[PDB]
């Protein structure tokens, strides 16, 4: 597994699926991050006065 | 083509993702994988801006607009024609902003610079993002942003500025355009004193920066100096951007009514809040 | 960390720097003040010396004219109340006479003269500061660039309160001396005229101001960024061009695909910064002269759906 | 059209390749959203009213 | 000739990878447009 | 109010606009010409002119005066990179990198590239050197801040290079330059201080690692530092961030 | 952490305890403010 | 007419190239668009019309 | 056609890879939003 | 050949026949994918 | 020829492994989900649902 | 958690990982399947 | 540098326009079908 | 008039032809927009009212 493996084949295989997850998982990270910001700002504006002091429409919906 | 001292700089290195697959130069334009990303949302936003201007019916340039989603949807979906294409071009303007921004870190690193300019842009894309998405979300309504359209957007910062009454009252708005205002002035300064100092009265000696500093302690009693006055550039301009997407982010989440009443607590103190005479007595 | 050059880590003082003196006049000339430690952690923590020329020392008194007849005007709503002059400073005001005097000076001190007063000494006093600017630069040799960028802001500033007073014929139209009377003369003036949103030199002024903002973060950004090769020294760069003006030059030719140079650069600067009162001045001028709705206006020029 | 392999002898296959990528993907994505924006061929829209699901 | 540093030979090989690519990719459109077509015709 | 139009929609506002249009494109004309005094014509990847030039033509010559009979500049004009520029381009095309031939930090490329610029020192307006150490200038003291002398300094790889010796300050300015770093051999190199950070025990130096400092370029006087030197010196610590990096 | 750091997260934190004690004690928020903001700044100013 | 191929003794091919390749692209979206924006042509809305597709 | 292995005779697979594997999620998450956007398939109500 | 890369053709052979045996498997699972929801509810 | 350090290696087999294992449970789960949506699909092309059977059980 | 290791003497790894696999992804499958069959969290309506 | 500001021969020059004609003229055809056949199927005349 | 060539004596050939290129090709939509703003002009909708299209 580790001193005997199978072939390089494997290597390579598994060289690639890194590759392949490091780009996805910056990807992942970057897009998880977006979602936590988002849901932060969210749940301020959740215990805030708003909802109770609503705004009217800033611009017609065109 | 480059410039006279081009060739020296023009080396491999600096860059955050691949480092060979997009390295190189279109023209004067250091492409990258960043640089990819950024013309792909670039264009898409452009032709997708086209593409609503032939839904809205227009051809003037001064008339398209791309409205966001109407208050009902909330923070959801939208069909393209009513605020769906407003936000996939907010996604690839985001995209674009971000990549460019990112775009510039590699050429930081290629250069062997400080990350500055970077950074600075990320303030403005931050109040970008303060306006598109921290206070829709805040608020809970897309409709909340702004359309985009020249003149459309200046009529979501009308409706909204007068949403909350006069919006010169609010006091995150007074300290943004005082370094605004601030910023242009000192902007102006550096210029003048550089071209002043760089060319002299007629066909005399170049000046030097002992010469500016004397002309400025000769003008109004100081000078900041040559860093000093970058560094303040620099500063007024972040923190006019900062105080500018602080007085979009308490606005409509925390005060709700006139921003003027806010005034009040000043004369309301309790030592000279019922003293007879002035304006407010 | 890795340290960015926003705040000097070591500072230094030496011998008080009495400047150079081209054709100065060494009599008007002040002596050096104190040194400012805190002020030195962000550049020259030197103070003075002060030149107090003839056309110095006419602004001066002016100006101290002007403020101190703002000041009395405000202890007189005061109440002459030391407590209310502290609680009501920002909304006090030294308004203009009400319309119906028009342009005429045969309005009470209380009814706007005193206004009329106090504006002679603003004007005397900032005309007389454009003069000193330039004959400053007048001494040292230099290039006259701080005094034409200095009279773009006193054109809006003429405009605002002088010019498009007398083309509408009342002083009433002018801007108060107020702190919060003049943020509502502000309002009141887009108010009046429709949405200033549609001026077009609103606009370009607004467009300029934005640049401003943009061009001094860029090179504030540029100039820090390349100050590890001596960036700061800008005028050597101009007369020795080094490593850092290129890496400058060529951040922005890779990054726009143009760029400045260490000369051109502040060329932009002053021109974007000037543009903004120039645009803004004239946009002034064309409201209620010219146009009295702006909206309208826009409507007839594209600009706004009919 | 026998000779346009000389194409490969004025521009290095490396930014070709990756500015024909950007441009097809781009146009993809762009008659995509074209077809989803218009009423009739909104295939989501179509396939959510022929199956009543509104 | 002159820039790009590239053989006829070696030319000739890439635009025929690339022609294979291109005709790959236009048949499978091909094949899309027709289906659709099927599906909601345009026409 | 004078709203009268002379021809369609066309009144007083219109006119502004229209001149305020034309107005800005000459200026922008201007600026850009007065931007193309350095750097130009544009030159192929082989030093040769290149066929396109740009849409804006280059502006007149312009001469400056500096102040100490240093001589003439007159921008734009002819213009070369007076060094050994040793770079191989990677590609027959124009617009890759150029890879280069032989150790980067040491021939003064890429991020580590320096400018001939004149050697030598920098005068104020009093005619004497801008930049003089500590010793040099008479009365300059650290009047604020940590004091960097006899500090050890901690290059990227985390071992000691060097102490700090003295600080090169600017006389018309008074801004704290360059320190003096003394290595095991007992020579001096400078440091610009914008690549230094000054903690309570310590001068890091994010830049170099510590078989890097001997590397630096000396100067050829101990007490006057020349714009070539400085510029060598600064392109070389600057180029230890790319360089310099596989080492930690 | 630099020694102006930790004086200046010190500062604000103790500028928002000194500033809640005198809101409540000094009878408004103005008072706790400027008390909070003063003694900060003083804090701060000086170094060690 | 005959003699024009001396336009590349001006203008490097590979500048006009790019550059007639960029034109040619939005050349042909702003009339496709133009096309599109008129009722008379939208092609979608059309096929939506002649088949009963609204 | 056979001859498609030569595209890592000119681009470093090294890069390619990555490239390909944020692509590809962003594109499943592209796909993702549009559905969940749509009424008849927001799956999360 | 044109060793922009510096990969023999035997290299990328074996390269380009493990990552084209990624790409199949991967478009396996996404048209089973796309079948069983189409199944249970169809776009068409 | 230039993969990677052994250390990563041995988390790429562990989780290769792993995904293996995974791969074949769904790759059985999803044959099964297929061949149940080909009979659901003949059903329903089928005139079944015109002659809906009663049930054959009671509730229970 | 110190000791556990020992497990690896005891069971080869290169059929465990496999089987662990199995294990977890059908454990997902019941309880993705277990959501469907209440009506309060079928996301597949 | 009217012998060629690029540098490229009279005879480069002749190959390459040719190439480029006959490219342009493949485009231009195709340009001609398409309109044709839009021509029939809505003619804007 | 047949000495009109020594223009080219006196502007460089490339920036005057681009120039030239681009000056021909705004004057040339611009004159297409006036007319396509003006009704009586508008080819497509003569058309459209030819065909009853609407
Ligand atoms: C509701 C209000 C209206 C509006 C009403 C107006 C009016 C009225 C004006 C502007 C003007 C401007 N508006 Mg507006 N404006 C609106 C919304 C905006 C928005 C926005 C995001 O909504 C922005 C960014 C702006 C921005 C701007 C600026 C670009 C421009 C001000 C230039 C300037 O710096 O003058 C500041 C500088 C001066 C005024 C001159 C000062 C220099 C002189 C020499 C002073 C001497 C100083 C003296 C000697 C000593 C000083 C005292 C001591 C310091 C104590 N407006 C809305 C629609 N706006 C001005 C303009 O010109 O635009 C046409 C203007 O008059
Ligand atoms: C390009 C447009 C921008 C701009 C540019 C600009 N402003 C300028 C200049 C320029 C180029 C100058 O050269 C000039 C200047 O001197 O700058 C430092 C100036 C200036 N812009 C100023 C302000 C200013 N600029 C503004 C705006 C702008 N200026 C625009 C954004 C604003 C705004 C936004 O409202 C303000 C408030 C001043 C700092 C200065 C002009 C100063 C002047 O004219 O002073 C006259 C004096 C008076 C009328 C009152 C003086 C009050 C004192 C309290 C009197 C008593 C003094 C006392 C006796 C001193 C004792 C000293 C001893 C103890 C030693
Ligand atoms: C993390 O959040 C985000 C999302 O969702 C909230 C998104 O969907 C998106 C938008 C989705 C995408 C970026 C997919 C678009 C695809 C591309 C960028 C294609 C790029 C170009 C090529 C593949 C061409 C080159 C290839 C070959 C030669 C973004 C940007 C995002 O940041
Ligand atoms: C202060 C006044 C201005 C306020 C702001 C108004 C608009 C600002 C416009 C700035 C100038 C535009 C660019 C001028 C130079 C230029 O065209 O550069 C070319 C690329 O242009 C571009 O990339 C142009 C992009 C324009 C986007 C809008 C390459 O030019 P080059 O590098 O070859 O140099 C010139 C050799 N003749
Ligand atoms: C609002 O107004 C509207 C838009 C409605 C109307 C206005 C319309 C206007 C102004 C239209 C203007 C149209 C114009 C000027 C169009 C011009 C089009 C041209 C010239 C297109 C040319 C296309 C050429 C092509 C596609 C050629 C391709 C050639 C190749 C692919 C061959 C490559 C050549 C090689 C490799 C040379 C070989 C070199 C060596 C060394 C062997
Ligand atoms: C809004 O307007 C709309 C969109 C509605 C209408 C507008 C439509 C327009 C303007 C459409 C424009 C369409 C065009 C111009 C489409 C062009 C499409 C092309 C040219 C597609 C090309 C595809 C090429 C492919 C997929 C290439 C595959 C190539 C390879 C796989 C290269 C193989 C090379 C290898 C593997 C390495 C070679 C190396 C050696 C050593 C041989
Ligand atoms: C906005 O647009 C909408 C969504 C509305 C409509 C338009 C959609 C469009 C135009 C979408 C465009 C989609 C495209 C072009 C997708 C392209 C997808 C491709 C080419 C995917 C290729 C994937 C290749 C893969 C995943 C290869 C993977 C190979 C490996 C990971 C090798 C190692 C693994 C092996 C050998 C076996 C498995 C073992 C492990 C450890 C994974
Ligand atoms: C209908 O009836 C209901 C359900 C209502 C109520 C009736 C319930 C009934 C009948 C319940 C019966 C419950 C019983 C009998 C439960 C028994 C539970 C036990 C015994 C649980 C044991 C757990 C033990 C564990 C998880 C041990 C783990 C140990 C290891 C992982 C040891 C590690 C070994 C290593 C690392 C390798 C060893 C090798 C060397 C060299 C050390
Ligand atoms: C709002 O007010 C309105 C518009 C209503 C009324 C106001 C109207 C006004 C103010 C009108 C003003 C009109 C003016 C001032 C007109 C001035 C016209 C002039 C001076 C025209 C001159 C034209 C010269 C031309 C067209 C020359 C062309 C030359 C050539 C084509 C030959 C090119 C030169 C060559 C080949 C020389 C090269 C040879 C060598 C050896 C280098
Ligand atoms: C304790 O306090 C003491 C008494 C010691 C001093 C304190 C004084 C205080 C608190 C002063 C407060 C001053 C303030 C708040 C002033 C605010 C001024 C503002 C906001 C001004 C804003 C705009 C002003 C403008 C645009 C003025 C423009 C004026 C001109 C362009 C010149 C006007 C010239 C005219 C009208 C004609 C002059 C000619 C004759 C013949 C009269
Ligand atoms: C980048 C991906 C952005 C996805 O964001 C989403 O995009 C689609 C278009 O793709 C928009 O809108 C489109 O799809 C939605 C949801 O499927 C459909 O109801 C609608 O018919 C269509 O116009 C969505 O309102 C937007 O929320
Ligand atoms: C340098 C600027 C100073 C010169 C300005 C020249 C024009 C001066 C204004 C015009 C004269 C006043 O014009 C008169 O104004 C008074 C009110 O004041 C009014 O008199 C009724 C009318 O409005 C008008 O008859
Ligand atoms: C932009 C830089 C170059 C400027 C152009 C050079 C000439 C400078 C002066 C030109 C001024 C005239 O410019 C022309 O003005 C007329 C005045 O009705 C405008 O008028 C036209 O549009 C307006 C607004 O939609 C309509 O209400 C009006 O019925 C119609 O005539 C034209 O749209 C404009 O193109
Ligand atoms: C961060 C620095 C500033 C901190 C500000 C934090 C928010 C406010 C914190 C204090 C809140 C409570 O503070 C206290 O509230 C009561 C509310 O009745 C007010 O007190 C007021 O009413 C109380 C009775 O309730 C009277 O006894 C008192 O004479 C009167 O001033 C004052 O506001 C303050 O004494
Ligand atoms: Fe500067």
């Amino acid at each position: 597994n580790d001193h005997l493996n199978t072939n390089p084949k494997t290597n390579l295989r598994l060289w690639v699926a890194f590759q392949m997850m490091k780009g996805a998982g910056w990807a992942g990270g970057v897009f998880f991050g977006t979602l936590l910001l988002i849901g932060f700002f969210r749940v301020v504006g959740r215990m805030l006065p708003i909802d109770e002091n609503p705004a009217p429409a800033p611009n017609i919906t065109g | 083509a480059l410039l006279s001292f081009e060739r020296k700089y023009r080396v491999p290195g600096g860059t955050l993702v691949g480092g060979n697959l997009f390295d190189f130069w279109v023209g004067p334009f250091y492409v990258g994988f960043f640089g990819v990303a950024t013309f792909f949302f670039a264009a898409l936003g452009i032709i997708l801006i086209a593409w609503s201007a032939v839904l809205q019916g227009t051809w003037n340039p001064q008339l398209i607009s791309v409205y966001p989603p109407a208050l009902e949807y909330g923070l959801g979906g939208a069909p393209l024609a009513k605020g769906g294409l407003w936000q996939i071009i907010t996604i690839c303007a985001t995209g674009a902003f971000v990549s460019w921004a990112l775009r510039e870190v590699e050429i930081c690193r290629k250069l062997g610079i400080g990350y500055h300019i970077p950074f600075a842009f990320a303030f403005a894309i931050l109040a970008y993002l303060t306006l598109v998405l921290f206070r829709p979300v805040m608020m809970g309504a897309w409709g909340y942003a702004f359309p985009y359209g020249i003149w459309t957007h200046l009529d979501w910062v009308s409706n909204t500025g007068y949403t909350y009454g006069n919006f010169h009252y609010n006091p995150a708005h007074m300290i943004a355009i005082t370094f605004f205002f601030t910023n242009a002035l000192a902007l102006a300064l550096h210029g003048a004193l550089v071209l002043s100092a760089a060319n002299p009265e007629k066909g005399k000696e170049m000046r030097t920066p002992d010469h500016e500093d004397t002309f400025f302690r000769d003008l109004v009693g100081y000078s900041i100096g040559t860093l000093g006055i970058h560094r303040l550039g620099l500063l007024l301009s972040l923190s006019a951007v900062f105080f500018s997407a602080l007085c979009m982010i308490i606005t409509g989440t925390i005060w709700f009514d006139q921003w003027v009443d806010w005034w009040q607590w000043w004369v309301k103190l309790p030592w000279w809040a019922n003293i007879p005479g002035g304006i407010n007595g | 960390a890795e340290y960015q050059n926003i705040f000097t880590q070591v500072q230094v003082r030496g011998p008080a720097d009495l400047g150079m003196t081209e054709d100065v006049n060494l009599a008007n000339r002040s002596g050096v003040g104190p040194f400012s430690t805190l002020l030195g952690w962000f550049g020259n923590a030197q103070l003075g010396p002060i030149y107090l020329g003839s056309l110095g020392v006419l602004s001066l008194f002016s100006g101290l004219m002007w403020f101190f007849t703002i000041g009395i005007w405000f202890w007189y709503q005061a109440g002459w109340n030391p407590a209310v002059f502290l609680r009501d400073l920002f909304f006090f005001s030294l308004e203009p006479p009400a319309p119906e005097y028009g342009l005429s000076f045969a309005a009470p001190l209380k009814e706007g003269g005193l206004w009329l007063i106090a504006s002679f000494f603003m004007f005397v006093a900032v005309w007389s500061w454009w003069g000193r600017t330039y004959l400053r630069a007048q001494a040292l040799g230099m290039g006259k660039h701080t005094a034409w960028a200095f009279l773009s802001a006193i054109w809006l500033w003429m405009v605002l309160g002088f010019i498009r007073p007398i083309l509408m014929g009342s002083w009433s139209e002018a801007v108060p001396y107020g702190i919060f009377s003049h943020l509502d003369w502000t309002n009141n003036f887009s108010l009046v005229h429709g949405n200033l949103f549609y001026n077009p030199f609103h606009g370009l002024s607004i467009a300029f101001l934005y640049g401003s903002a943009l061009l001094f973060a860029m090179h504030g950004a540029t100039i820090l960024a390349v100050s590890r090769f001596g960036g700061e020294r800008e005028l050597e760069q101009i007369a020795d061009r080094g490593t850092a003006a290129e890496r400058a030059a060529l951040f922005w030719r890779w990054t726009m695909g143009f760029n400045a140079t260490m000369e051109g650069i502040h060329r932009w600067a002053i021109w974007m910064a000037v543009l903004v009162t120039l645009t803004g001045g004239i946009g002034i001028l064309l409201s209620g002269t010219v146009v009295d709705n702006w909206y309208v206006w826009g409507q007839n020029h594209g600009m706004a759906p009919l | 059209m026998s000779k346009f392999y000389k194409i490969w002898m004025i521009f290095d296959p490396r930014r070709v390749f990756v500015a024909q990528g950007v441009f097809l993907f781009l146009l993809a994505v762009m008659i995509h959203l074209i077809l989803l924006s218009t009423p009739s061929y909104n295939w989501l829209e179509i396939s959510a009213a022929k199956y009543n699901r509104v | 000739l002159g820039y790009t540093g590239l053989t006829d030979e070696q030319a000739q090989e890439l635009h025929s990878v690339y022609m294979s690519g291109l005709w790959l990719f236009s048949a499978v459109a091909i094949v899309a447009h027709l289906a659709v077509y099927i599906w909601r015709p345009w026409f | 109010m004078v709203g009268v139009t002379a021809f369609g929609n066309f009144d007083l506002a219109s006119l502004a606009i229209y001149s305020f249009w034309i107005f800005l494109a000459g200026l922008i004309y201007y600026l850009q010409t007065e931007n193309m005094r350095e750097g130009y014509p544009l030159e192929n990847e082989d030093g040769t002119p290149a066929a396109n030039q740009g849409p804006f033509p280059l502006p007149k010559p312009k001469t400056f005066i500096l102040p100490h009979g240093r001589g003439t500049l007159t921008v734009p004009g002819p213009e070369s990179e007076d060094r050994p520029i040793a770079l191989a381009r990677t590609a027959v095309s124009e617009g890759f990198p150029h890879a280069p031939t032989g150790d980067p930090m040491k021939d003064g490329v890429g991020p580590a590239s320096w400018v001939a610029r004149r050697d030598l020192p920098e005068l104020d307006g009093h005619g004497h050197n801008k930049i003089k150490p500590m010793k040099a200038a008479a009365g300059f003291y650290v009047s604020a801040g940590k004091n960097p002398i006899g500090l050890p300094v901690r290059g990227c790889d985390l071992e000691i290079a060097g102490k700090v010796v003295d600080i090169w300050v600017d006389i018309p300015e008074q801004m704290a330059r360059f320190l003096e770093v003394e290595l095991k051999d007992g020579s001096t190199r400078l440091l610009p201080m914008q690549m230094v950070k000054v903690q309570s025990n310590r001068v890091h130096v994010n830049a170099l690692s510590s078989d890097l400092f001997a590397g630096i370029p000396t100067i050829k006087s101990p007490t006057e530092v020349t714009l070539l030197e400085e510029d060598k010196i600064c392109g070389y610590v600057a180029g230890g961030l790319m360089y310099a990096a596989p080492k930690r | 952490v630099s020694e102006f750091a930790f004086r200046l997260m010190m500062a604000a934190v103790i500028f928002v305890g000194v500033g809640i004690m005198f809101a409540f004690a000094g009878g408004h928020w103005f008072v706790g403010l400027v008390v909070g903001g003063l003694v900060a700044a003083f804090f701060a100013a000086t170094p060690n």
